[PDB]
């Protein structure tokens, strides 16, 4: 029950700022901490208390830059024009790609990552305006085939039950 | 309870391992829950046996009873710290050892 | 035809295709009537072929 | 007329496939029938252990 | 199995322990069945004339003992909080049960023991490791209705098991990374339909059980041993190498059918994005399948000169060619099957 | 039929005549598969293709018997599946009601013109 | 189409009988003769027996595929004389012919998808087994992965359409229409890569230069027509999303075909120039499909059939000169009129067929595909005139530089032309000039 326990789409896009920053940086924190936890023990071990936190910051902070730049670019593009659409998410993806290019000192990564994250942004915007869900709850969940009641193969005999289908 | 997947004669020994039917105060409640778990099923029993599941759960797990007891114990110490309860009369009269 | 019926949408689509074909040679025959008016009235096709057009 | 017969057969097969899709969706939504989505739980072993504990009460003694 | 009747006894107690695990209506009976299965599978996979088989047995022992103790811990916690054998609403102890089951199954990111240990094995024990030892943890995953943790495991397994198999030229570690990639298709089917999972597992074990026999008989532990493998007719090697295109999911072979039934059951249950993520995964699996398929598809090779006759067992090569026929022309039996209705 | 009743949609009236290959396709395909499997065995052991016809006859008989048995099991499985679907429709008539058939003369869809 | 399929299924055991290559060719030409006498098909689906039937579209595509495979056996004689696994090659050709007949005779779309992906495997076998260069491994992997990467989400699209409609039959799917962007992209991108758009062509020249003539002809004459026949089936129920998203594909497929036509002017390989020539004319086919006019579909099907015939005929000429000169290029093969004077007649009669040749079916396909693009918009006039001008600029450079001028003066003695090669060139050209007398079987599929 705080401002940290907020979602990205709890408000319409462009209405709220700080909750969107906290939410998108929360997914950035989760992804960076998970990747750095499978990084600093497994490949390129730092062998120190301070370079481990340095690798944690190296794998975390640019993802905060990605999240903050994409959310601020989407907020500016939503507050600029009246209509909300997909190319706001596209230019936010290009801003996050520019943040990637500033991370890796390679413009080509910055563009290609901008194009990929813009495609991801327009697909996510199509999801949020068309109503379909990326990972929905499963409607049809087969717990078996036909005759799941009929293939009880047990050698012990069933005692008489205490329940009936007959009305009193 | 769970279900046996691809059930064989080898589950007949395993099925009677841990249950409350052997001389326990809760098992009749458990038996009643198992009754609707034989009637409604394992999946409809999670929704249509919410009363029978909770009675068995706070009968053998004793969750609500122990939360009640720890609220009764914390309020007395809270009154002692606040000064409403005197230190000489801090505890009530003890029960007889032949009781309970 | 009903919404779920497909045995009668086939017959309606086939008669629609056949009526499209029939109207296609209706327009084609009328165009050949205009062209035969143009050839037969070689110096005076601006008067005789205006109603056919 | 062979196209008419095949179209009638395929349209009825499509209608039955749609009907069984709604039937399977409503069956998996509420877990009502014993056939497809029912995950069977039995109270056989609880009754067996309670019956065995009931016979063991008679054998207590000396 | 080979060279001793006590190994047949160990196979018997292996089947007994796995069938005790999967039939248990309580987590404790499933846990003791996993103990019986571990007891059975330590002596197979141990050989004192091999220096690396004992290390592989030690890696399997440490991984399974750590995963079984976490599984009992969270089972005891589930009994402590929600006193029945299952849980009404999903919580964190169900995620600990699922994680301890995923360490047994070998799915990512708990996959790291699996191809690092498969370098120390023979081929028959590899086939027992990646088919039958995935019966007991995967069937116990079915009791847990968790979507995010299973989805993360599916995505990580199909990403890693495709990418990771590109680097190794050894056939055992490559086939282990292939089994990691086919594990993600099994876990993706585990939360839509248990029968469709059983079918994908049966056909995956069939294709594994026919691809082991080609490597067990002729002792093909490396990629260039396939290029040096002598056959008396190159059309026979061309036909025998079509099982990798079957395991890659290419129609009209048999292995298109279980992938296809998983894709059909996933699209009926309205999952599309992780299905598309598993489309890009199986192209890379088909790509490192094709490096094996270089050894038979060019029809003529600069081969070693000294070997002139190929040798095989009688019953093993007789049983191998029954299933190689059904791994190529197995889609003609699509009318015979009645499970999928 | 002015209504699409699911009971009338699912009840096998008997107007669907089975095909010529319907009772016979699975045993002949499984027999061809068995004969081809024995041929493939004889080819891989560097025998003549039609050398051992005992294996060919045994594999063909096994294929025809398994095809007939599993075709019968398939037929009872499909009969029980449609019986389950019919009984579930009669058990809950509120969720599967009788819908009135609606012709194109009462429907205004949006046509898509090219130009 | 059960009689044709069972004819080829019992034509399968002729591969295992030795010295029967020309017998399989004779009986496959007999199949083409019988399929010429089976013509009674119209608009809807006729001759229905066990999920198999055809309309005029599928009749023309099966007839083209049967003609190409019989010519392919006639074209591939180097397999016969060197005994380079002729039984396996014959079995691959017959199984691939079964798969192409079965993916064209499909009444439902899922047989079309299933046998369409099944047809990728014997083509990959032909690439990896019967080429001549070390880049065979680069060729079949590009073909397999460029097809599969876009053909795998179209299976998800197929199952999405099946759940929504409940059937895959092409007439029952004609009634519905869908307003989903990603369904449109799945059902289009596989055909947009399988028949080469300019941005996704890459796999085509790599698959064509490396491939054997029996393997380049099945990529040029057909199997790009799978990606046109798929759109001829799919665009019927996705008309609104096609009107939303046609203009990007029309712009790409009209700028390519000018850029692609300028590519062929700056290339020296004989087999690669015809490989890019397959891109430019089916750029016209792809532009004419996504305009949903009646003339666009009719002229598109006409240019599919006729372009398949002339591109397979042009790839026939690029292997006759290759096996005599050792390696093909513009520089080695300069001026072959003084070496083979009688081959030069077929060289011009099929290189002129690649552009607008006056009594051929290529012109009749091209004259009606330009109608739909001009009626679509007037902006497209500028990039069509450059397209056809550069088209006959490059395809006359092929015959021009390969069949005129001074000799190489570094070549050795080779064999002359044979009866087989002139007969092979005749059956690619005279069907282009003889089916114009009944072009309504290759125009009207509706
Ligand atoms: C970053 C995103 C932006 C990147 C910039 C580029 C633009 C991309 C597109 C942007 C889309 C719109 C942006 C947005 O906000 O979308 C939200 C939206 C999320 O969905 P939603 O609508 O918010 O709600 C989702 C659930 O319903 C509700 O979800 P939930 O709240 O239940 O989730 C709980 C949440 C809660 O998070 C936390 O609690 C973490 C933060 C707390 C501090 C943690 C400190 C360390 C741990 C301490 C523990 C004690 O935890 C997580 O989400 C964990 C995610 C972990 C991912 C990696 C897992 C690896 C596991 C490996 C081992 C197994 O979409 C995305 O995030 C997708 C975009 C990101 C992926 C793009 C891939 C592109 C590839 C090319
Ligand atoms: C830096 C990396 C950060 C990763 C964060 C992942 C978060 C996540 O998956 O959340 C779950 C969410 C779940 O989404 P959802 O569709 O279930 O969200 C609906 C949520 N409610 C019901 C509350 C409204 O996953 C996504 O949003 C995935 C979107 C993917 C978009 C890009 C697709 C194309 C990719 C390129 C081609
Ligand atoms: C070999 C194992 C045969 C039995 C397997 C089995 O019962 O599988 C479950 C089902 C039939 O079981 P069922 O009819 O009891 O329904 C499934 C319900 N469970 C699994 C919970 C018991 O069989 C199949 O799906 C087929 C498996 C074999 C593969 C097909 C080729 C033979
Ligand atoms: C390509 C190779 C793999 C193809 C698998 C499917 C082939 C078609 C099939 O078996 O359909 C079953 C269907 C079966 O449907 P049916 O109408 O015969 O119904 C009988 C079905 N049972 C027995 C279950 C009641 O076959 C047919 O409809 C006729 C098939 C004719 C023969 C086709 C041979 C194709 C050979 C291709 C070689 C390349
Ligand atoms: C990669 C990006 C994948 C995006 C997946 C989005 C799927 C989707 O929207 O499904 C939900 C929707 C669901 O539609 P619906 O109408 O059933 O919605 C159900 C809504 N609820 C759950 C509320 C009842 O799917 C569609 O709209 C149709 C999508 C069909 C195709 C699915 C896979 C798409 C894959 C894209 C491939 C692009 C081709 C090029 C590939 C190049 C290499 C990557
Ligand atoms: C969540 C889904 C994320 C999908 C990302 C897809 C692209 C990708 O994998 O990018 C990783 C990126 C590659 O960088 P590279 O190709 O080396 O380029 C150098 C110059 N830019 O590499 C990097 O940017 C550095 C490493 C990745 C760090 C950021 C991405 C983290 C993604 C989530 C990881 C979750 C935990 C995974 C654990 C795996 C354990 C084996
Ligand atoms: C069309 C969609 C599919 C395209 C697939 C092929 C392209 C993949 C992206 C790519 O390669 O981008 C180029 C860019 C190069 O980054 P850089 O580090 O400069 O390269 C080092 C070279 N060894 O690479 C990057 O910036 C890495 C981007 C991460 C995702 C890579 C996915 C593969
Ligand atoms: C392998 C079998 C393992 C399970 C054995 C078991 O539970 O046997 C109980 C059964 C008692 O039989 P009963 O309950 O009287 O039922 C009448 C027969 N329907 O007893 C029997 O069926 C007799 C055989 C018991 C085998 C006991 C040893 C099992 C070792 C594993
Ligand atoms: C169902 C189970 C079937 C197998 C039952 C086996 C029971 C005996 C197990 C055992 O440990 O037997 C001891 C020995 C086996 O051979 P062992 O010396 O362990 O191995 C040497 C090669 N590595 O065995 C012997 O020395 C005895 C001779 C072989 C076993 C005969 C009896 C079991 C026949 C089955
Ligand atoms: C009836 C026709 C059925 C067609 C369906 C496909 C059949 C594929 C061929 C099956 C038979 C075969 O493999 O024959 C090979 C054999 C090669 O002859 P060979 O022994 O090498 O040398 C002769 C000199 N000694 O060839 C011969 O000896 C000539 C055989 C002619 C007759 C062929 C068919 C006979 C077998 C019955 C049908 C078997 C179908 C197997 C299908 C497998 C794939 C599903
Ligand atoms: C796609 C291809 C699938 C696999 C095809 C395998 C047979 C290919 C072939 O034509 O093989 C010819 C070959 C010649 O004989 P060879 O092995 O060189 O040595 C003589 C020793 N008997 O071998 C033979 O002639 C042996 C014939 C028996 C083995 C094949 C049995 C039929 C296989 C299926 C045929 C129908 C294909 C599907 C329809
Ligand atoms: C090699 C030929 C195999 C098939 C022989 C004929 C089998 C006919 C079908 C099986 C009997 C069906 C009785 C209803």
């Amino acid at each position: 029950m705080s401002l940290l326990r907020s979602k990205y789409y709890d408000h319409p896009d462009g209405e709220d700022a700080f909750g969107k920053i906290v939410a998108t940086n929360k997914y950035a924190v989760s992804a960076g901490v998970a990747w750095s936890m499978f990084d600093v023990l497994t490949l390129s071990k730092p062998q120190g208390y301070l370079p481990t936190l340095g690798r944690f910051a190296y794998n975390t902070g640019p993802l905060m830059g990605m999240a903050t730049a994409f959310t601020l670019t989407t907020l500016v593009a939503t507050n600029a024009r009246g209509k909300d659409d997909k190319i706001n998410y596209l230019i936010g993806g290009f801003a996050a790609g520019g943040v990637f290019g500033a991370w890796k000192h390679n413009h080509v990564a910055g563009l290609c990552a901008g194009l990929f994250l813009g495609i991801a942004g327009v697909i996510k915007k199509m999801s949020i305006e068309q109503g379909w869900e990326f990972f929905p709850n499963t409607p049809i969940k087969q717990y078996g085939g036909l005759n799941i009641a009929g293939n009880d193969w047990t050698i012990m005999a069933d005692p008489p039950k205490n329940w009936t289908t007959e009305k009193p | 309870s769970l279900t046996p997947f691809l059930r064989l004669p080898l589950t007949d020994l395993t099925g009677c391992l841990i249950n409350h039917q052997t001389y326990d105060k809760c098992g009749k409640f458990e038996m009643k829950m198992m009754e609707c778990f034989e009637a409604y099923g394992l999946e409809r029993g999670k929704r249509e046996c919410a009363d029978l599941i909770s009675d068995f759960q706070e009968c053998v797990g004793m969750q609500k009873q122990l939360m009640r007891f720890h609220a009764m114990r914390n309020e007395r110490y809270k009154q002692w710290l606040k000064g409403e309860r005197k230190g000489q009369e801090f505890f009530a009269d003890p029960p007889r050892v032949d009781a309970y | 035809c009903y919404t779920d019926d497909a045995v009668c949408r086939f017959e309606a689509d086939q008669q629609f295709r056949r009526d499209r074909m029939v109207d296609n040679e209706i327009v084609n025959i009328l165009r050949q009537r205009f062209e035969d008016c143009t050839l037969y009235e070689a110096p005076d096709h601006m008067v005789k072929c205006r109603p056919l057009m | 007329e062979k196209s008419l017969h095949y179209l009638y057969e395929e349209n009825e097969k499509a209608q039955i496939r749609l009907l069984e899709d709604e039937v399977r969706r409503k069956m998996s939504e509420r877990n009502d029938y014993q056939a497809y989505y029912y995950r069977p739980s039995v109270a056989k072993y609880h009754r067996i252990s309670k019956e065995a504990a009931d016979e063991l009460e008679a054998l207590r003694g000396d | 199995m080979f060279n001793n009747s006590s190994k047949i006894l160990f196979i018997t107690i292996m089947i007994i322990g796995t069938l005790i695990t999967v039939t248990s209506n309580s987590w404790l009976g499933a846990w003791m069945g996993l103990e019986i299965n571990l007891l059975s599978f330590i002596p197979l996979l141990s050989d004192n004339n091999n220096l690396m088989s004992t290390e592989a047995s030690l890696k399997y022992f440490l991984t399974q003992v750590l995963a079984s103790t976490v599984l009992l811990f969270s089972s005891i916690l589930l009994m402590l909080k929600n006193n029945m054998n299952n849980e009404i609403n999903e919580s964190f102890t169900s995620m600990i049960i699922m994680s301890a089951l995923l360490l047994k199954s070998g799915a990512a990111p708990f996959h790291f023991w699996f191809p690092n240990m498969m370098e120390g094995l023979t081929w028959m024990n590899a086939l027992m490791l990646m088919t039958w030892q995935k019966i007991a943890p995967l069937m116990l995953i079915s009791y847990l209705n968790i979507k995010y943790l299973l989805l993360i495991s599916v995505i990580l397994s199909v990403i890693i098991g495709a990418i990771g198999g590109l680097n190794q030229t050894s056939l055992r570690k490559l086939m282990a990374f292939s089994s990691i990639n086919h594990l993600g298709w099994m876990l993706s089917s585990l939360m839509i339909s248990e029968s469709i999972w059983l079918i994908y597992f049966f056909f995956y074990s069939f294709l594994s059980f026919v691809l082991t026999f080609m490597f067990n008989i002729f002792k093909l532990f490396h990629l260039n041993q396939l290029f040096s493998w002598f056959v008396n007719s190159k059309i026979l090697k061309f036909t025998l190498f079509m099982n990798f295109l079957s395991l890659g999911g290419l129609p009209p072979f048999l292995g298109f059918l279980p992938k296809w039934l998983v894709i059909q059951q996933l699209t009926l249950c309205n999952q599309y994005f992780m299905l598309t993520l598993m489309m890009m995964s199986t192209l890379i699996t088909l790509f490192f399948y094709l490096r094996i398929c270089y050894s038979a598809f060019m029809m003529n090779y600069f081969e070693n000169n000294w070997i002139m006759k190929m040798n095989m067992n009688s019953i093993n090569y007789n049983m191998y060619m029954i299933m190689t026929f059904f791994s190529i022309f197995g889609l003609f039996l699509i009318s015979l099957f009645y499970f999928m209705f | 039929s002015a209504v699409n009743d699911p009971l009338e949609l699912l009840t096998n009236k008997g107007t669907h005549e089975p095909s010529f290959l319907s009772p016979i396709w699975n045993p002949i395909a499984c027999g061809v598969a068995g004969v081809g499997a024995a041929i493939f065995i004889n080819w891989g052991f560097r025998k003549p293709v039609f050398s051992g016809i005992q294996k060919h006859i045994a594999f063909g008989a096994i294929g025809v018997g398994a095809g007939a048995y599993f075709d019968q099991k398939r037929n009872e499985y499909l009969a029980k599946r449609d019986a389950v679907l019919r009984h579930y429709i009669e058990l809950h008539p509120d969720d599967f009601p009788v819908k009135e058939r609606k012709t194109y003369g009462q429907v205004l869809e949006s046509w898509v013109p090219v130009r | 189409m059960l009689k044709i399929i069972f004819f080829l299924l019992f034509l399968i055991p002729f591969c295992f009988i030795n010295n029967m290559y020309w017998m399989v060719q004779i009986m496959m030409f007999f199949i083409s003769f019988i399929f010429l006498l089976m013509n009674n098909f119209m608009n809807y689906w006729s001759e229905i027996s066990y999920f198999l039937g055809c309309d005029m579209l599928s009749y023309g595509l099966i007839l083209l595929s049967l003609w190409i495979c019989s010519l392919m056996l006639l074209a591939s004689e180097m397999i016969n004389k060197h005994n380079n696994y002729k039984n396996l090659f014959l079995l691959n050709i017959i199984i691939l012919l079964l798969l192409l007949i079965l993916t064209f005779s499909s009444m439902s779309l899922f047989m079309f998808y299933l046998f369409f992906e099944s047809s990728l495997i014997p083509t990959l076998f032909l690439i990896l087994g019967w080429g001549y260069q070390p880049e065979r491994l680069q060729a079949g992997l590009y073909l397999l992965f460029y097809t599969l990467l876009v053909s795998l989400p179209m299976l998800i699209g197929i199952f999405y359409v099946m759940n929504k409609i409940g059937s895959m039959n092409f007439y029952l799917m004609n009634n519905f229409m869908f307003n989903y962007d990603l369904l449109y992209f799945c059902l289009l991108c596989a055909f947009l890569v399988k028949m080469p758009m300019f941005l996704v062509h890459l796999w085509l020249p790599k698959a064509h230069v490396e491939a054997p003539v029996s393997g380049s002809m099945i990529l040029a004459g057909i199997m790009l027509k799978l990606g046109g026949y798929g759109m001829l089936r799919v665009i019927s129920f996705l008309q609104l999303m096609n009107l939303k998203y046609s203009f990007v594909w029309i712009s790409i497929s009209l700028v390519g075909g000018v850029l692609v036509s300028l590519v062929c002017l700056r290339q020296t390989d004989l087999k690669a120039l015809i490989a890019y020539s397959s891109v430019a004319h089916m750029g016209i086919v792809l532009s004419g499909l996504l305009t949903m006019t009646y003339w666009g579909l009719c002229g598109s099907y006409t240019l599919m059939i006729a372009h398949g015939l002339c591109s397979s005929g042009l790839f026939c000429l690029a292997n006759v000169s290759y096996e005599r000169l050792g390696s093909r290029s513009m520089l080695i093969n300069k001026g072959l009129l003084n070496f083979m004077p009688s081959m030069t007649l077929w060289w011009f009669l099929l290189s002129s067929a690649n552009m607008a040749a006056p009594p051929t079916l290529n012109l009749l396909g091209e004259i009606s595909l330009l109608n739909s693009i001009v009626s679509w918009s007037w902006i497209s006039m500028i990039l069509l005139s450059f397209l056809s001008f550069f088209s006959a600029a490059y395809t006359l450079y092929l015959y021009s530089f390969s069949q005129h001028g001074k000799l190489f003066s570094g070549v050795y003695s080779f064999s002359s032309g044979k009866i087989r090669e002139y007969l092979l060139m005749l059956l690619h050209w005279l069907p282009l000039n003889l089916l114009i007398l009944k072009s309504e079987s290759f125009m009207l599929w509706l």
